[PDB]
């Protein structure tokens, strides 16, 4: 109804209690098209509607904010996507990003690789991945628990997001993970999140936010993608460009959410309350320091 | 002696007829801003379009070196806005055109200094 004047639709809440066996995603719209405004491309209008969306939640928000972006290039390589992050993001943010192939940027630096290349020193307060292999959209095979990227990313969160801090992750009927979704049961609240531009796909964004370093929930992932697939089968969004036209409150209010060291001996319940209001984070405040590993080779005999 | 110049082919090539660059990264925003050249976030007004900088520079577009000896570009990791009438080549616009050093606007397409 007037979800159509929404940034797009988060799964429902009973929709994620449910217990429904893996089906075959068909969509009503699929092949619909959202008439996007003049000029503007697809990724930007998602990205918009993906951060319009990010801006209804809790999300942490500290001066000095870190921000790292996977799967940022395109086939025109370019990057949409981290210039409309960098568009949300406070004046000053530190914004990272990566893809496996090369394009310009413009974020603060960038890293060309495969994602298990990319070490960093520092912890981050969001994680970003629109990362996809439209490989796995091979409807004639089985429909698994993907590895890959997505053991990466699993590995990454645990390591490297600093507790408060949110993820959005960009997810398919094929391309999906069960640990990730375990994984966010580990965070003060989730959902799946579908934008009303590209409401016609089976795409969403797994966001977990203020992450607490611990299950809260025990999520069976293999479940849960059943239980997202159910929604989205018999939940036809309509396609919507609408909330496109209204960018005068897009910018991310610059909370400047306190940042403290702490030591896991020290992670109190009023602690573990603070960071699932959005209200702290727990990570260290030197300096941002990023790396990608390259595999040496010598052809030549 | 010798450096590739790329933004004299670029001009060539477009007077030659040729398509100008495409895929510069248009942004959403209110069309309400200042107006001015190249700012840290969209600033276009009700007559340009907002741009991703990196997207509308030909050096970082053509993958060469910026025609400054640091190297540094002045669009990377900013906005730049483009009237909407030359809109069709954010690239061209960026290498032909002049950014006031007083007031931020586009010598000629917004900067009234010269006025009185
Ligand atoms: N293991 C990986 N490491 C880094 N980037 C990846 C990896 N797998 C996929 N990507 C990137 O994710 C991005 C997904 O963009 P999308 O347009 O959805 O699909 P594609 O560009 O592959 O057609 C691509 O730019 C792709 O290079
Ligand atoms: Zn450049
Ligand atoms: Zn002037």
């Amino acid at each position: 109804s007037s979800q159509a004047w929404q940034p797009g639709v988060a799964m429902p809440n009973l929709y994620k209690m449910q217990r429904m066996l893996l089906e075959k995603c068909d969509l009503q719209n699929y092949g619909d098209s959202a008439t996007l405004p003049k000029g503007i491309m697809m990724n930007v209008a998602k990205y918009t509607q993906l951060c319009q969306y990010l801006n209804t939640l809790t999300l942490a928000v500290p001066y000095n904010m870190r921000v790292i972006h996977f799967g940022a290039g395109s086939d025109k390589g370019v990057a949409p996507g981290t210039a409309v992050l960098r568009q949300w993001l406070p004046t000053g943010t530190l914004l990272v990003d990566s893809d496996l192939n090369d394009f310009v940027s413009d974020a603060d630096s960038t890293l060309i690789g495969d994602c298990a290349t990319v070490h960093t020193a520092n912890k981050w307060d969001l994680i970003i991945s629109d990362m996809y292999d439209p490989k796995t959209k091979n409807v004639t095979k089985e429909n698994d628990s993907k590895e890959g990227f997505f053991t990466y990313i699993c590995g990454f969160i645990q390591q490297k997001l600093a507790l408060g801090g949110s993820v959005a992750i960009k997810i398919t009927e094929h391309s999906w993970n069960a640990d990730l979704y375990k994984l966010m049961g580990h965070f003060a609240w989730w959902t799946a999140f579908v934008t009303n531009v590209n409401a016609s796909s089976s795409e969403a964004f797994l966001i977990g936010c203020n992450y607490l370093g611990k299950p809260r929930e025990q999520i069976d992932g293999y479940v849960m993608h059943a239980n997202y697939i159910f929604w989205r089968n018999t939940n036809p969004i309509q396609l919507s460009s609408y909330s496109l036209f209204d960018m005068s409150k897009f910018p991310l209010k610059l909370r400047g959410t306190a940042v403290m060291s702490l030591k896991e001996g020290q992670i109190n319940d009023m602690i573990l309350s603070l960071l699932s209001k959005g209200r702290l984070i727990i990570r260290e405040n030197n300096r941002v320091v990023i790396s990608s590993d390259v595999l040496v080779n010598n052809e030549n005999l | 002696a010798f450096a590739v110049d790329a933004a004299k082919a670029y001009k060539d090539y477009l007077a030659s007829g040729g398509q100008p660059i495409t895929n510069c990264v248009k942004m959403l925003c209110t069309h309400t801003g200042t107006g001015q050249a190249i700012t840290v976030t969209p600033e276009a007004n009700m007559d340009q379009e907002s741009f991703g900088g990196a997207s509308c520079c030909l050096y970082c577009r053509c993958h060469i070196d910026h025609p400054n000896p640091k190297g540094f570009c002045d669009l990377k990791g900013k906005y730049v806005q483009i009237p909407t009438t030359c809109a069709n080549d954010p690239v061209g616009f960026t290498l032909k055109n002049t950014v006031c050093t007083v007031c931020g606007m586009w010598k000629g397409y917004g900067c009234s200094c010269d006025q009185l």
